[PDB]
RNA sequence: AUUAAUAGGGACGGUCGGGGGCAUCAGUAUUCAAUUGUCAGAGGUGAAAUUCUUGGAUUUAUUGAAGACUAACUACUGCGAAAGCAUUUGCCAAGGACGUUUUCAUUAAUCAAGAACGAAAAACUAUGCCGACUAGGGAUCGGGUGGUGUUUUUUUAAUGACCCACUCGGCACCUUACGAGGAGUAUGGUCGCAAGGCUGAAACUUAAAGGAAUUGACGGAA
């Protein structure tokens, strides 16, 4: 009865991407952007977005039938910044508030063994 | 309270403008308390020696 | 450097924090 | 981008209609981990559609999935550790897994790092018993004693030379006295590196000893025989 | 169910356990256990079975993260604040020589430090430079804005040039009268 | 057939080092290629734009490949004459210091001319008297001398780490005895800047249009 799916969260600084999953990590079960639930262009990663994004995403996932979520927070990293995204934090609130058990949070970013920049 | 300053930095390794020999360090302590009009910039005796 | 309200707005960046904790004009 | 602003690309020219609906295309099978752990019952997966029991055979073997090592071993600490898996084999909405991987994760290891000690890293690749190909990466910590008012218990050349040297040691000789599968349930304790300081123990003191990563590089030729026996023929209904 | 841990050096261990009753307070104001090891000389934040905000708990990791790298107190109630961000930018992997770099973060760091304290009005942030690593607080515009500046500033541009840059942007902004205009017109 | 200088070279014993040349093994990240996934934007900016994106962009999984770098550990530092110097294991060859009732026998030193070594947009607030230099203190790094217990272990494998006293040499830091024209003003001179009248427009009082001017103007009755 506890089926588990998880949640990549590409945490932007210019954009909100939440994309639930299958448990192997191919199925992608759902999927919206920051730029494709807002309305202007200059307001996408704001958590307006990532309340809108979340309930659509909560939509498709009540849609399927997953009862548990392992969330993955991802920020851009290597070169630019280890740092994640207010519409990151905003989505897995309204997640969690549209009540996705909350089944694991992890964060994997893509950190650099030693990061390709000119030793000048 | 500058030299438990300085300590801190140093032993928690921060980066700090460098002043000369003479003066004290200037912190958000004498800006905001007033203390320069008071105290000065340093012993101006010791300067002169 | 050469600039006159770059410096003295320099120098007054202490200042202004300390009596502030921006109307730096 | 949904608003009235933007301007006119390419963009949303011609478009087909959503009517494949892929969740009532789609089909739900469950996966299930070796017997050496102890839940073997974990997840589901989802098969695109029946016309291909060779879709089937494709999709749900050439899987990979990852799971963390409480949801395998029902471990009341959350153990930190990730296993992937690799899956070959299906019994009726019922899939075989073999091992396939282990990492730490990146909390834990920028939690081990440390400011005023020394880290040490080894990499061994190794040929096991059951003729898998393996690499695994072993991390150590130095530490200071009680006695010590000495801020800071560095190792020198000769001692992170031979440290290096004796766990490699180890983990060949121990990976090579053991199969894949008691391999497995060797790592589930952490016994190992209970092993490694209690063997350098002549060496040199420390406080955290942890193998980081085990990646595979060739696996073998999949045998029914061995994945079954480890896991621990079937008859129908007569339809008229 | 969700921990994490975070080392700390003993000249901070003084700190904390003269602190040590305000972020206990704060945090199980959010319903976020905090505990102390000195032994292990770490710090750990767990979750109990009350609490409800994911985002606050790795608020609470970045508040024992931002503790161990000796920021005080103010500054870290500053981040557990919702809408502000802590931020790591690191210098080291730009330049060859050492007197060089540090020459070049001395220039960053300004006489009586005025260039760092203008830049930190001017991005409402905090900034602290340690070394190879520069961390810096605050809301998400201004971190951005610090990002290119700090880079460009291990890179051989100035950091004065950035300032005027900054103010001449915030006024130009400020006057709502252009939204267009690519404002290259008036930046140098 | 004098010594062997807290002069110099040399050997040997244990060491030390992100010192050097040669391959070698590996970490991730990035870029491209290919495989599958759901189909509607992605990018960047203050907001924009160029660009990519129904031949399925970005994104998730899989490998694959190339070309750079070896983070967190990383600094109160080590090593090199300087520039420089950070994964692994070998191979080769140098070098400092320690310690020796070891060797020679003053072979040392300051260097102008000549030679070797030096990635070669760079720089932009930094500055402390100086010394043929007296004492010192806490820190480190490297070796030896001794004690002491831990930590260790024990017929078997490298007798290592830590406490403290002593002892040499470094990098640093900290207190100390002592000594060798800028300004501004004025300008009857000199060289230059040069000033305005509606515009067409001048030999023509000269058209349209243009801005300026903007409540058009002209008479009666109370």
């Amino acid at each position: 009865s506890q089926v588990f799916g998880v949640a990549r969260i590409y945490a932007s600084f210019n954009d909100t991407f939440v994309h639930v999953t299958d448990l192997s990590g191919k199925e992608t079960i759902a999927r919206v952007t920051g730029g494709m639930k807002v309305k202007a262009d200059r307001d996408e990663s704001s958590p307006y977005a990532a309340m809108l994004a979340a309930q659509d995403v909560a939509a498709k996932c009540k849609e399927v039938g997953i009862t548990a979520v392992h969330v993955k927070i991802r920020a851009t990293g290597g070169t630019r910044t280890k740092t994640p995204g207010p519409g990151g934090q905003a989505a897995l609130r309204a997640l969690a508030r549209s009540g996705l058990r909350i089944g694991r949070i992890e964060d994997v970013t893509p950190v650099p063994s030693d990061s390709t920049r000119k030793k000048g | 309270r500058i030299k438990k300053y300085e300590q801190e930095a140093a032993e928690g390794g921060i980066v700090l403008s460098k002043v000369k020999k003479g003066q004290f360090r200037k912190i958000e302590s004498t800006y905001k308390k007033d203390i320069e009009r008071r105290i000065g910039g340093s012993i101006k005796a010791r300067d002169k020696e | 450097q050469n600039d006159l309200e770059l410096q003295q707005f320099l120098r007054e960046s202490h200042l202004l924090s300390a009596f502030n904790n921006i109307v730096y004009q | 981008a949904v608003g009235k602003n933007k301007r006119l690309s390419k963009g949303k020219k011609g478009q087909k209609k959503r009517v494949v609906d892929p969740f009532t295309r789609k089909e739900w099978f469950d996966i299930k981990a070796p017997s050496t752990f102890e839940n073997r019952n974990v997840g589901k997966t989802l098969v695109n559609k029946s016309t291909g029991l060779k879709s089937a055979s494709d999709a749900l073997k050439g899987r990979v999935v990852e799971v963390c090592l409480a949801d395998l071993q029902g471990s009341e600490d959350h153990s930190f550790r990730k296993i992937k898996l690799r899956v070959d084999e299906v019994q009726g909405k019922n899939l075989l897994t073999n091992f396939h991987g282990m990492d730490f994760t990146t909390d834990k290891l920028r939690s081990m790092v440390r400011k005023w000690q020394t880290l040490i890293e080894a990499n061994v690749t190794v040929k096991t018993s059951d003729d898998y190909v393996l690499r695994i990466f072993a991390i150590a910590f130095t530490r200071k004693q009680a006695n010590q008012v000495k801020r800071h218990s560095y190792a020198q050349s000769s001692h992170i030379r031979a440290i290096r040297k004796v766990i490699s040691e180890i983990l060949t000789k121990e990976v090579q006295g053991s199969t894949l599968a008691q391999l497995t349930s060797k790592l589930i304790p952490e016994v190992i590196n209970k092993e490694i300081e209690n063997a350098t123990k002549d060496i040199f003191p420390l406080q955290n000893i942890h193998v980081r990563k085990v990646k595979l590089l060739k696996q073998p030729k999949f045998d029914v025989g061995a994945l079954m026996a480890l896991h621990g023929e079937e008859k129908g209904k007569k339809v008229t | 169910e969700s921990s994490f841990m975070t080392l700390f050096p003993k000249y901070r261990e003084s700190y904390l356990k003269t602190i040590w009753n305000d972020v206990t307070r704060a945090l199980d104001k959010h319903n976020i256990a905090c505990v102390l090891d000195l032994v292990e000389g770490s710090m750990t934040v767990k979750t109990t079975r009350k609490t409800y905000d994911p985002a606050i708990i790795l608020k609470a990791r970045d508040l024992i993260k931002l503790l161990a790298r000796s920021v005080p107190f103010p500054q870290a109630v500053k981040i557990l604040q919702d809408d502000m961000a802590c931020d790591v930018i690191k210098i080291g992997n730009f330049v060859t020589n050492k007197e060089r770099f540090v020459k070049r973060r001395q220039r960053l760091v300004g006489p009586n430090g005025n260039t760092l304290k203008a830049l930190e009005l001017l991005t409402k942030c905090y900034i602290l430079v340690q070394g190879n690593t520069v961390s810096a607080m605050g809301p998400f515009k201004g971190l951005k804005e610090v990002r290119r500046v700090v880079e460009d500033c291990m890179k051989n541009i100035h950091p004065i040039y950035h300032i005027k840059e900054l103010m001449i942007k915030r006024e130009l902004a400020k006057r709502p009268e252009l939204a267009n205009e690519d404002w290259s017109r008036f930046l140098p």
